[PDB]
Order: C-alpha cells, then sequence, then structure tokens
C-alpha cells in the first residue's frame, strides 16, 4: 500500500458458466481483451468461459 | 501578503469530461501565440490542469 494510490474497489471477477457471457459497458474510450477499440458506452459481450 | 484562497486539492479531470478555460484577464499562455481577455477554450480529457 503506497500513498500516491489508493483502493477504489474490491473487484470480484464473475463467473461466467458455459452458454453464458457478460454484457460490459465500457465507461471511457479504450480497447477490450481481443483488441477491438470501444467507445464509451458501447456495450459489447464477451463469451469466455471461468470467472 | 494575505492567503487570497486556503489550501485546497487539485482539479483532476475524468477520461470523457472537459473544462471550459475561459481566460479573465488578457495574458500569455506558455506556448505564447495569443490570448484575448475573455477567450474560451477547452481543457481536454485525461489529466490535470495547473
Amino acid at each position: 500500500p503506497q500513498k500516491e494510490v489508493e483502493v477504489v474497489e474490491i473487484i470480484q471477477a464473475t463467473v461466467i458458466k458455459q452458454n453464458q457471457a457478460l454484457r460490459l459497458r465500457a465507461r471511457k474510450e479504450c480497447f477490450d481483451r481481443e483488441g477491438k477499440g470501444r467507445v464509451t458506452g458501447e456495450e459489447w459481450l464477451v463469451r469466455s468461459v471461468g470467472a | 501578503e494575505v492567503l487570497e484562497k486556503d489550501i485546497t486539492p487539485l482539479q483532476v479531470v475524468l477520461p470523457n469530461t472537459a473544462l471550459h478555460l475561459k481566460a479573465l484577464l488578457d495574458f500569455e499562455d506558455k506556448n505564447g501565440d495569443k490570448v484575448m481577455a475573455g477567450d474560451e477554450w477547452l481543457f481536454e480529457g485525461p489529466g490535470t490542469y495547473i
């Protein structure tokens, strides 16, 4: 724990079972796991199983 | 020397927001091109203004 950094929140990885997917909404212009540029508010879907 | 405005945190801007920076009095910026007495420009996204 440093003085120049702050823990905004603890984020528990969301479990994605098979035949399920997560709807992710980007809060800012950015990239994603695969490498697709996501603009603010553009909801996309991730189908990777696991956590 | 009187403390006009007391101790305060800095002004940080969110990635998807901007600041309406309006010059109150005539002055020259660090790059030094020109500024009117009442020009308005937009401080951009993620960063921190002085």
